[PDB]
């Protein structure tokens, strides 16, 4: 792994020698399986707006 | 003033207003042709590929 430019809130490596069935679910985890907080539930009085 | 009668008229003038002559010009006056479309002057690569 060739880590090319990494700050906050941004990442850029390589991966040599890894064929695109690993690869793609690295990729595919990133975006569906790794889970975050998130707002669900919302309780309005006077939305007035 | 008895107003007799008189011969068969000739001929009849017919007086009218002449034709409207320097209204028109000798050569025509067209609408301009609506340009072709430019590319625009200073255009680059904005997009460079990741990683």
């Amino acid at each position: 792994v060739d880590v090319v430019h990494m700050d906050e809130n941004s990442l850029e490596f390589d991966m040599v020698g890894i064929d695109a069935a690993i690869a793609n679910a690295f990729r595919r985890i990133l975006l569906a399986e790794v889970p975050t907080m998130a707002v669900e539930k919302v309780l309005v009085y006077n939305n007035t707006s | 003033g008895g107003l007799t009668c008189a011969s068969a008229p000739q001929g009849t003038l017919r007086i009218l207003e002449g034709p409207q002559q320097s209204l028109s010009g000798s050569p025509l006056q067209p609408i301009p042709a609506s340009p072709p479309p430019q590319i625009p002057p200073g255009l680059r690569p904005r997009f460079c590929a990741f990683g």
